[PDB]
RNA sequence: GAAGAUGAUCAGAUACCGUCGUAGUCUUAACCAUAAACUAUGCCGACUAGGGAUCGGUUGUUGUUCUUUUAUUGACGCAAUCGGCACCUUACGAGAAAUCAAAGUCUUUGGGUUCUGGGGGGAGUAUGGUCGCAAGGCUGAAACUUAAAGGAAUUGACGGAAG
């Protein structure tokens, strides 16, 4: 089996979360950045985390992955956070100024002392 | 079968007291059991309580204010003698600065320490602190 | 509730249930049948 | 100590309940303590019901189903696995299986 | 608590529950004491100023908690018709 | 060397909150023992069992040990820890942080008349854990306290002078005579007297009118 | 007591009613009796609107007097309300707590995102049991948002409402926060238009 | 010995001593 | 199908398994009076918390199917209620715990009342009495002996248990 342990999993993830911007889907030019960023001590664990930082970064790109984040996906799902519709879903023009409210409810309305067009 | 409605009355009123309840319902009702409540009131340990006639024994609704720890029966009514009442009083409250031992002498159904400024003694009835 | 009779004019079933149950108390029917005087080797003294 | 509010049983109620005996070893087991199970099966395995359906001399023909009930007594529903050693709060579980 | 020279010999007077007049043990950790903010005319709640229940961990575990506060709420005025006297 | 980590420890490292009354009126948890030596500079400690555990394994017995701590003021404040740790020592100190953590008001009362300060208790309350009920009586002036010694040692640290004990189920388990004994002293602030009857106004909490001072 | 401006408005009953906030559970518990209008024949509860407003506006002072903001936690772990949890600690300045609760948050104080909130306000007392047991742990009152079926237990001020549609969960948080910054001053006065719409707070499904 | 098979024994040992002593009345 | 006979198995099995088979199994007249005859939980009475089902009775009420097109058809559906067999959640409370809506309202110890127990054995034995055709039932000791026996739970280990 071939699993990958928790040591170079963490540090694809820190990897992805700093410097996701510089970094690619190609394992030799992240292998080289991967020598420059971090201080591995060995070559082959340096391989493993440059090759499964290949294979987070290939997964992101056809979409968004648990755990990660880095700061252009924050960014873009607070842009989209802060939507709001220029017309409003609870206005009451889309019924055209009427309630369904059955009989009942129409009667709470009434014994509220409103009279509001149902 | 029912043998001593004080005892349930005064049950009622202690099942009610622990969960809470600011009030209470009484079946049946005695002159015996208001005696005792009223007992109770004049000490503050309840608050006012209604009769609602029926024709029939009768039934009862005690308010309730937070400050009854128990209140219970002794059954036998036992016979108490004067010189008696002090291990009765030792035996049943918490302390010796309240809580009172409910008599019925023939001068009437009084605590403790009524009878003991009318120097009467009967039979034990109840206790409340 | 209890099991025992609460009754102010129950002294007497009170008094003969005791009288009746103290008998499974070893020490009190030892004293009660005479066991030391009629069956211990000492005859119930202290020496022999 | 006691293992079941129920004691192993559906007796809550009535006094006496008659037997049944255990399908596979003939044992008496109350009716309301046996393992029961409704069972419907066809009545061809399902590889030969093309070769029925070929030698027929009718056309569509419904093939009969089998029905059964079985009963079983405690030792013998353990041993051929209809019901196995379940843990403490998941025999409190009574709804069926899926 | 106090002596005969009157002197209160007595540490911690304790608070009671607001709904069922228990004393709020030391340790009662379930128990909670509500401030609520007094609202002026104009509308905004007055600083520092506030209307203060206390509840016991008993009447909040049994579910009671919030059908006292409306009693309590409505009995000061805080809030209206929400609480019924007879059901 | 302290730095709290709650709001109640930084609120006591400063000089806003001065008694441990006011932790107990508003029932503020106090998970910093800190706090306590802080709020209580005189206090004494009494190791009462040593105990030793043991857990089967493949290999053969595991031992811990444990022990019981009594902690108290000898003046109305009293404390129970009990914790288990491989050493005796570690297991001790350990025992005496859980037992400061855990300080409870006592009432002290009278026995009749109140003529000096309250030598005995209010009222009668009892205490259970396990098989084991503890009952403590008022008593008069005179009378030492009346209870075997572990119970005897809480009472004294709790700085109870005169008081009578009834003991049922098995006393030898020290662990539960003590934790019953506890609850019994602690449920003389729980019992309402008609001297308690009055309503006193709902004070602020110190984490109210120090909101600032609690932050950070 | 409480002035008259602060009485149930229409513009509110209207956004109330359109959201079907008024649907209540088939059965209720009998905490919950004082909070049902009346039954539709199919099953379901009538909400009394009007007990709805009261018990926002009195949860909304209770979260007023707070004197530290941040001190009001403010949780959801549904995935219909987490949006509009996130929004609320936004307008007032209060801490949310959106999705999983971690076991320990208000009891284990070396859990790095230790807090020690003077209130807790919840979406819905079933999904957010752990939030209710961990303050009961440590001294903290509790607002919720309770459907006719939701647990009493623990829960100081229930806000009758619909804490299980989408529309309804955004439409209480919106009326909260916009109640609590008018106690405080932040908006003006009581009949000014607010800058925010209650489209923000409505949760929505990831693809649009 | 499965206290039910103590009380056959006893059965068995008790219906033999009713009849050493019908021997004697 | 006890007994018995007999074939296997087995070191031996007068056992389990196979084949027979007497009493018995059924019934009518009489006896016998015992079961883990169990909910191992006396009976009467009051009170204390949430929930959905269900059987019997009664009382108000349909987008339902059906007599017949409709009533005083019937079934079903919706609500209340008294009684019952139960169940689910909680645990205020109880408990050594397992667990318990009673096994709660019990050191804050008293509603009425019957029965039973007092370390383990000897022993439900001996003896006397009594009932029975008998088998046995009921009543029922002592000498002597002994430091535990026992209950519930925990961790491990083991299982011709399961996954
Ligand atoms: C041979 N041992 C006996 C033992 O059998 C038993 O004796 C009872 C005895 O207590 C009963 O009798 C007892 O109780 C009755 C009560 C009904 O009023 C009293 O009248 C009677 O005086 C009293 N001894 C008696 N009816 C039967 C004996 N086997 O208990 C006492 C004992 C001495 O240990
Ligand atoms: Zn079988």
């Amino acid at each position: 089996g071939r699993v990958r342990t928790k040591t170079v999993k963490r540090a694809s993830k820190v990897l992805i979360e700093r410097f996701y911007p510089k970094l690619t889907l190609d394992f030799e030019t992240n292998k080289r950045l991967t020598s420059e960023i971090a201080v591995i001590q060995s070559k082959r664990l340096r391989n493993k985390i440059a090759g499964y930082t290949t294979h987070l970064m290939k997964r992101i790109q056809k979409g968004p992955v648990r755990g990660i984040s880095f700061k252009l996906q924050e960014e873009e799902r607070e842009r989209k956070d802060q939507y709001v519709p220029e017309v409003s879903a609870l206005d009451l023009s889309h019924t055209n100024g009427q309630l369904e409210i059955d009989a009942d409810t129409a009667d709470l309305v009434k014994s509220l002392g409103f009279k509001i067009p149902v | 079968t029912r043998t001593s409605v004080l005892a349930d009355a005064l049950n009622a009123i202690n099942n009610a007291e622990k969960t809470g309840k600011r009030q209470v319902l009484i079946r049946p009702s005695s002159k015996v059991i208001i005696k005792f409540l009223t007992v109770m009131q004049k000490h503050g340990y309840i608050g006012e309580f209604e009769y609602i006639d029926d024709h029939r024994s009768g039934k009862i609704v005690v308010q309730l204010n937070g400050r009854l720890n128990k209140c219970g029966v002794i059954q036998p009514r036992f016979n108490v003698k004067i010189n008696d009442i002090e291990r009765w009083t030792d035996n049943l409250l918490p302390a010796r600065q309240f809580g009172y031992v409910i008599l019925t002498t023939s001068a009437g159904i009084m605590d403790h320490e009524e009878a003991r400024r009318k120097h009467v003694s009967g039979k034990i009835l109840g206790f409340v602190y | 509730g209890k099991g025992k009779p609460r009754g102010l004019n129950s002294a007497r079933k009170l008094r003969v249930h005791r009288r009746n149950n103290r008998w499974a108390d070893q020490a009190y029917k030892a004293r009660l049948l005479g066991t030391a005087f009629k069956s211990s080797p000492f005859g119930g003294s202290s020496h022999a | 100590p006691k293992k079941r509010a129920s004691n192993g049983r559906n007796k809550k109620g009535r006094g006496h309940v008659k037997p049944v005996r255990c399908l596979n070893c003939a044992r008496c087991v109350p009716k309301d303590k046996a393992i029961k199970r409704v069972t419907i099966r066809n009545m061809v395995e399902a590889a030969a019901v093309r070769d029925l359906s070929e030698a027929s001399v009718y056309a569509e023909y419904a093939l009969p189903k089998l029905y059964n009930k079985l009963h079983y007594c405690v030792s013998c529903a353990i041993h051929a696995r209809i019901v196995r050693v379940r843990s403490r709060t998941d025999r409190k579980i009574r709804t069926p299986p899926q | 608590m106090e002596n005969d020279k009157g002197q209160l010999v007595e540490l911690y007077v304790p608070r009671k529950c607001s709904a069922t007049n228990r004393i709020i043990k030391a340790k009662d950790h379930a128990s909670v004491q509500i401030s609520i903010a007094k609202v002026d005319e104009d509308g905004r709640a007055i600083a520092g100023e506030n209307i203060t229940y206390a509840l016991s961990g008993y009447v909040r575990g049994r579910g009671e908690a919030d059908d006292s506060l409306n009693r309590l709420a409505q009995q000061d005025g805080l809030l209206k018709n929400v609480w019924s006297y007879s059901r | 060397g302290w730095t709290p980590v709650t709001k109640l420890g930084r609120l006591v490292k400063a000089g806003k909150i001065t008694s441990v009354e006011q932790i107990y009126l508003h029932s503020l948890p106090v998970k910093e023992y800190q706090i306590i030596d802080l709020l209580l500079p005189d206090l004494k400690d009494d190791v009462m069992k040593i105990r030793s555990v043991q857990k089967q394994t493949r290999a053969g017995q595991r031992t811990r040990m444990k022990a019981v701590v009594v902690i108290g003021d000898s003046n109305g404040h009293v404390g129970l820890g009990i914790k288990t740790a491989k050493e005796v020592a570690s297991a001790i100190k350990a025992a005496i942080v859980i037992a400061k953590l855990s300080i409870i008001p006592i009432r002290r009362g009278y026995w009749g008349s109140n003529l000096g300060q309250p030598h005995s208790l209010p009222c009668k309350v009892t205490g259970k854990c396990g098989s084991v009920a503890v009952r403590l009586i008022p008593a008069p002036r005179g009378k030492g306290i009346v209870a075997s010694p572990v119970v005897k040692r809480l009472m004294q640290l709790a700085g109870v002078e005169d008081v009578y004990t009834s003991s049922s189920g098995s006393t030898r388990t020290t662990e539960n005579t003590l934790k019953a004994a506890f609850a019994a002293i602690g449920n003389t602030y729980s019992f309402l007297t008609p001297n308690l009857w009055a309503e006193t106004p709902l004070a602020a909490s110190p984490l109210e009118v120090y909101a600032e001072e609690a932050a950070a | 007591s409480l002035p008259a401006s602060f009485d149930l408005t229409p513009e509110d009953a209207k956004l109330l009613l359109a959201a079907n906030v008024h649907l209540g559970a088939k059965n209720v518990q009998v905490h919950n009796k004082p909070y049902v209008y009346k039954t539709r024949p199919d099953g379901m509860n009538i909400i009394n609107i009007g007990k709805t407003w009261e018990k926002i506006v009195l949860a909304a002072r209770i979260i007023a007097a707070v004197p530290n903001a941040s001190d009001v936690a403010v949780c959801s772990s549904r995935t219909f309300g987490q949006r509009a949890v996130l929004k609320f600690a936004a307008h007032t300045g209060a801490t949310a707590i959106a999705g999983r609760f971690t076991p320990g948050n208000f009891t284990n104080y070396i859990t790095r995102s230790f807090k020690e909130p003077r209130l807790v306000v919840v979406t819905d007392p079933r999904t957010d049991a752990q939030a209710i047991k961990e303050s009961s742990y440590v001294n903290i009152p509790v607002i919720a948002l309770t459907d006719m079926d939701s647990p009493s237990e623990y829960v100081d001020v229930a806000i009758p409402c619909n804490n299980k549609g989408k529309h309804s969960i955004g439409l209480i948080w919106w009326l909260l926060a916009r109640e609590v910054l008018r106690l405080r001053g932040i908006i003006p006065d009581r009949t000014t238009e607010w800058s925010v719409m209650p489209d923000l707070y409505f949760y929505r499904d990831p693809e649009e | 010995m499965r206290d039910k098979w103590r009380k056959k024994r006893v059965r068995r040992l008790k219906r033999k001593r009713r009849k050493v002593r019908a021997r004697s009345k």
